DNA sequence: TTTTTTTTTTTTTTT
């Protein structure tokens, strides 16, 4: 059976209420004072236009959460191969563009800084990557967690597996994968970022010329906001580097909205806040 | 489906008539 | 043969006829569909976030406490875990999970089984822990247990339009068979025009996704609008859509949410 | 001319009543009161005809569609006046007055029950009221019951519902229902003589007053708004006005 | 397949030390704010209808051709092999060829067709095209049997010819060829029409949500280009160039302005303030 | 069909070793060059303003006095109709404006004077009224060897976007290695405000109604306006929308109607 | 080895 009564629970509750909860965002100080951080268990979506912005802020919140708190990230980047996102990685930790330049890579190969900027990093096996069927791709997230011990793992870009796929419908596949997703992350207790894409609006402004996202923009099905457990939005006009961003949907608490303000540094990557 | 220009000697004075 | 003469059922009338349960919050609705009843489901209809499991487990706790009746919970959403503390949360007036400070203060302070048993202490409450298998173990609880009313969270996650007609006819012949109040949440569909649903547009009885079976077999439909992004994200508006037993639908009442308290209470606003 | 209407009289004035062997349909959307208006017309014809009427309530049980019954020939809201239930407990007085014939006949595979309610119990009105548990599976049923009509020659009442329209209002906002918009298949246009829907505006002003709309018609022929009835929300009696 | 990122530490230096971009033509306001364009990059043109798409990208072809010994792949599906191929000789030698019955028929008497066809054709840079899924196999022939550095495609709408499903696909499978092959994917696509106002090809700047068909095309593409002119003013030989979206940099606006030239057949770097 | 660049060695030198010159305005050829192989015309106006009339001048003058095999389609009349005005068109008469003038000619025996002077030569090839079409248009080209097709009021041929652009894709990948000029006659939009098609408003050229791949696979775009409202009701405009050879774009001319002889003249009006 | 109904989501145009 599963008919559990809640009077033989009591033990189960208490060492529930004792353990988790925490593990704080980055760069803004309303999404913290909102959501509350990320939890285990959670579906944290995270949106914009095209290229606005949604994955810069994904792995700026990545390396904070590889390197000053310790935990394993698991990151399966569909968009780059493995070779420029794990490099993305090491000039954003050491606070310049590394693939934007073509001298400062000569000069780390000449010197030897390399060695000492690959050391700095990836001391310890705290970054577990992914490079590129719907069926295979959950086996080896579940790999991540179960095999590697990976405590946050992000899908980026889950267009090109609802749009790879030879499905007549899109929109079930989108609902089925939706929800399997979201079983994975319950059943496991792993947070769990999911980046996805926005619908063409019928009139008026884009996206990408300061157009405010609602949560129907979502693209593609209907599930994408309610199996989700936080909806992230981020909204500039390319002030092109003000960035703003908007809690859709808090299910954790109750409050949403506005967030805050953040600045993008074009000199070392990095969103600072900012104060508007 | 395609008619020649050769077939009309008689029909157009048939659609005159 | 299964023709009965109406001259032939006098007695079956009499034991028949020889008000129901009421809502909690915004009192014009049970002056309105004048509360459940025994073989009826209950529509349970809102946007993302606007509080559809929030208007239900305060019907359930005041159903499993005040009227004394056997609740069932089946929340297929979440766990059972964080639905308990909820509920020992709304009972207390203290919001539990959203507050870290707490959690570790009750454990300490001895007073958890003291919160525990003053509100869990009977066999009221019979939570359900993650097609056919849900019916079954629904109609386990009904016969097993007595279950008075039975508070299915999630619809649409039983899906992997006729699957939806099936599932629909099913339940409703449960219902209609072992006479218990049988409550569903559903979601909306997405309008292609206008603003959504999270905005403050009203709801439609067609605005329902799945089917067109989800407003043609249960009795009543009950939905909450709120502005999210608005001046006030609290004030709720609250809209009977269809009710067979009584006739009268529309706007009922309004209520606040008091997010210290977590109670939806009724609140008075003429328009 | 046949059985005649009870409540907006322009329907038996425009395409004169019901006749024998017809498959009659009455369709709106949920809510709008095709059950409330196909009781008051079998209450109207097994008390002022006489006539044997067989009700078959797929969709509630045999209790309540008495109880109402009772109930609106008494002029007197019954099931929801929960005092009034416990008063009159003269219930015999009120039960022997409309039930003391052999008139009606209830129902707890289904067209042999039809052809037991015509041949062994004599029913000239026969009333269906959920057929959608009743295409392939759905055009076999319907060629079956207009076949079941045409050689029993008894008068066949069905409600069946409407579809879920894409564009638009809803039908219970007062949008007019067209033949197109039916469920199932297109046979319930093809196969019946008539069909008759209702259109009230329910989360509107007032929801107590209908219209009334002619669907098809293959005797008469003229189709379209016929008029409009009130509800008299304390006695319940479909009125024209 | 799963891999832990000090694993890549032999891998993640090769790339280091190997990724250089292919410099354009006729504006250097696209080449500061794109810096080139790299192997595994989709690179998206668009104009109104008639505005520039295949001259310019046949100039930036030509370019790459003869002055930097890249391998070029051509796809031209609006027109056939000859026609594109008297377009780059006639380009090249800074004439208009098919524009003019004198000249080719001049140039076919004095034998001055083989110096023409010789300077461009003798080192076998260019590669061409004869016209869903054949499309994408003969193009990895083009790039794996042949070696060509870049490929170009043109006018992707008579490919999906529900067609948003289907452009999503060619666009997914596009960028996936793209990515783990090393090569530049240049891709032609057009504009839908406008609700009110006026039209693209009145001097109506272009938008990134125009690119009819799917949203889809501005959600694979790494830089996207944009051309927009007036034919009906006073100056209808001035293109405008608007990077609508660049992922590698993130700098997008009006790169610079180019003259057109109608003896030549040359869009050049003008000198124009607005 | 991956071909070097080195195995069109003797393939250029061919193709170098024509423009077809439109009649009746010479701004036209001014600015277009003329037709070539795999051309594809697309002809438009107002309702009423005289497509039909100027691409059967057209016709006409590519059929009988420059030794071109044309191939018409005209999908409005049938047959017998069109075969009609081209004789009467060509014999500088208005034809089916009188009883009398189309009865005198048969009176004396000239009828038989006027087909032999125009389908004697097989000049001409007509047509009797999506994708049948085509494999008609094939055998007219390869078979008969014809160089002008014309086909006329595409509204009837042809949601209406798909199937007019995989009907523009199949008429262009037709047009396209082939060699045929294929001229097709389509229609305008309803006006929304300012002034009517039968007025004089300036086209543009997202004015053609149905899709927007009417002008993306085109390669030459004429536009006709005529004021019949006004003070000349007898004179018309050509402005070239779209011209991919060359790029030249405008007014092309002015032409003169007459109601005499049903032949439209090149005028000298001036602005 | 094929014809009809139901329903949620993304685009291009129509009086
Ligand atoms: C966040 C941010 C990035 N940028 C620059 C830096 C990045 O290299 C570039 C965008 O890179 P990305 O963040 O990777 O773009 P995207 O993920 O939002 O879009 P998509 O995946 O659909 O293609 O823009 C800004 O100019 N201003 C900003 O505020
Ligand atoms: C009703 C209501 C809820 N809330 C907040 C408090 C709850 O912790 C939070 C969760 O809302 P939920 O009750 O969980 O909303 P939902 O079930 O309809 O949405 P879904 O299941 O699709 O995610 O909503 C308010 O802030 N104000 C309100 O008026
Ligand atoms: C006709 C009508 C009904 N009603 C109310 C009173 C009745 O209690 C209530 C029940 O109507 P029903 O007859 O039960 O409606 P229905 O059978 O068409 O819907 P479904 O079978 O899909 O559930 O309708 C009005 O309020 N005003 C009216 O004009
Ligand atoms: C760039 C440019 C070209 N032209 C001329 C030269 C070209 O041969 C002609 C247009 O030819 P194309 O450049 O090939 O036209 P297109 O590709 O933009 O449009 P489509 O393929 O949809 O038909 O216009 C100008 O007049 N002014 C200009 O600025
Ligand atoms: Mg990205
Ligand atoms: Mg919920
Ligand atoms: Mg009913
Ligand atoms: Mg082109």
């Amino acid at each position: 059976d599963g008919v559990v009564s809640a009077l033989s629970l009591r033990e189960r509750i208490r060492e529930h209420l004792s353990s988790s909860v925490g593990l704080l965002f980055s760069g803004c100080t309303g999404i913290n004072d909102k959501t509350l951080g990320a939890r285990g268990g959670e579906v944290i979506m995270v949106t914009s236009g095209s290229g606005m912005g949604k994955s810069t802020f994904v792995r700026q919140q990545a390396l904070q959460w590889g390197t000053a708190m310790g935990k394993k990230v698991g990151l399966a980047m569909l968009q780059e191969s493995v070779e420029e996102t794990a490099e993305d990685l090491i000039g954003l930790h050491n606070r310049v563009r590394l693939r934007q330049s073509d001298s400062l890579k000569r000069e780390i190969i000449e010197n030897g800084k390399f060695d000492q900027w690959f050391d700095e990093l990836f001391g310890n096996d705290t970054f577990h990557l992914y490079d590129s069927e719907t069926d295979r791709l959950l086996a080896k997230l579940a790999y991540m967690r179960s095999g590697l011990g990976c405590d946050v793992i992000i899908l980026d870009h889950i267009s090109i597996v609802v749009s790879a796929s030879g499905e007549s419908d899109e929109r079930k596949m989108i609902d089925n994968l939706m929800t399997k997703l979201k079983g994975f992350a319950k059943s496991t207790g792993v947070v769990l970022v999911v980046i996805c894409h926005l619908k063409n609006p019928d009139k008026g402004k884009a996206h990408e010329e300061g157009r405010p996202v609602s949560i129907t923009d979502l693209r593609g099905s209907g599930a994408l906001r309610q199996l989700s457990d936080t909806i992230i939005a981020l909204e500039r006009n390319q002030m092109p580097n003000l960035v703003l961003v908007r809690i859709l949907k808090c299910r954790f608490t109750g409050d949403t909205g506005i967030a805050g303000y953040m600045e993008y540094n074009k000199e070392t990557g990095w969103l600072e806040p900012s104060s508007y | 489906g395609v008619v020649s220009a050769l077939s009309l000697r008689e029909r157009i004075r048939e659609h005159l008539s």
